[PDB]
């Protein structure tokens, strides 16, 4: 018994829970589930026409 | 600057850090840190901050848990040219004729890895160094296992602390893993009133020294 | 070397332990034997 | 990747979303799928006939 899984995912949850910007001075990382919002994702069908006018 | 040189005596108490739990996650169910970087000016205690941790840590007083092979490892000494292998490095600090590495190093969650001076080795970072071993039974190079430990690849889990005089910041800040940073200022303005109190006999001295 | 973040990026902006530091070096200047620095007199 | 690793999206379906980003994967050397998956596992060796299988 060794749930690897469960070791790899407490890495994971570790190593990927911060974003440091650009301009970040040592130290100065913050929390994605504070600075993540969410975006807009669509199945492109992004015509030619409605490309130039948006 | 200006009002420190002046005198800087006005009343501007701050809320402090503790000790115990500098490690400790930001907030209460996130993930803890693995790596703080001490930053202070050129002799402001950084060495004897380190050697406390270790003292108290061996007294059992702090870090109880967490972790229990707190290795010093002191920059100026490490010289990087020949072989330093983790290996090596482990057993330097561990007075024995073999300490048990295949044992210590296999729980890479509990360990501490206090280091000392990384200004002593400004000038050795300069070429991404490809080659970044990830075992601790190997011919390491030395600076290139260095590095290697610095960027968590020996030992990816287990947890650091650097101390560092303020001369590189920006060429650090490419090897480290989001680390938690604390400056360091000295004694603010009763520490040095009661220094003066442990390094005279009795109050007879103190009183007169620290009035001068 | 304090590094002070502005805009976007951050630059070095080297700085001295303390300004009475500073003067005693500039002291030292003066004293101490041999773009220019300040005339020596 | 971190909501995964907490548990809140693809429960199921797949336990090993490995990230790889293309910048640091430079292409000349020797990469192999064993190193490639070892990269984002940290472990002296992570069990590859195992979690590939
Ligand atoms: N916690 C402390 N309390 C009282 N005195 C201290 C303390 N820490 C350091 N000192 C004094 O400061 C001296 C050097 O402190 P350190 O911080 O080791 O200097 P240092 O930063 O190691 O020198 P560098 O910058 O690494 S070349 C010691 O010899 C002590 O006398
Ligand atoms: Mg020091």
């Amino acid at each position: 018994k060794k749930d690897y899984r469960k070791k790899y995912r407490k890495y994971v949850r570790s190593r990927f829970q911060c974003i440091e910007d650009r301009n970040a001075r040592l130290g100065e990382s913050v929390s994605l589930n504070k600075r993540y919002t969410r975006l807009r994702l669509i199945k492109e069908h992004r015509s030619q026409q409605e490309r130039e006018q948006e | 600057l200006l009002a420190i040189g002046k005198t800087k005596t006005c009343e501007s108490p701050v809320s402090p850090i503790k000790m115990e739990l500098l490690f400790d996650p930001d907030d209460e169910h996130s993930e803890p840190v693995h790596t703080v970087v001490f930053q202070g000016a050129a002799g402001i205690g950084k060495t004897i901050l380190a050697r406390k941790m270790m003292l108290d840590w061996a007294s059992g007083t702090l870090y109880q848990d967490r972790f229990d092979y707190l290795f010093y490892i002191h920059c100026r000494e490490v010289s990087l040219v020949t072989q330093r292998s983790l290996g090596d490095l482990i057993m330097s600090c561990c007075p024995d004729p073999n300490p048990p590495i295949h044992k210590i190093v296999r729980k890479p969650s509990r360990i501490l890895f206090l280091m000392d001076g990384f200004d002593e080795l400004q000038g050795a970072f300069d070429e991404h160094i490809g080659p970044l071993c990830t075992d601790w039974q190997k011919a390491e190079r030395g600076d290139i296992l260095l590095s290697s430990l610095i960027r968590k690849k020996l030992l990816p889990e287990a947890s650091l602390l650097i101390t560092t005089r303020p001369v590189a910041l920006e060429k650090l800040q490419h090897l480290l893993d989001h680390p938690r940073h604390v400056e360091i200022l000295g004694f603010s303005e009763a520490k040095r009133k009661e220094y003066f109190f442990k390094y005279f006999s009795d109050e007879a001295q103190a009183r007169a020294a620290f009035s001068l | 070397m304090n590094l002070f973040q502005k805009e976007v990026d951050c630059e070095k902006f080297y700085s001295f332990i303390h300004m009475t530091f500073q003067e005693f070096f500039a002291a030292m200047y003066y004293l101490l034997e041999e773009l220019k620095l300040p005339s020596r007199d």
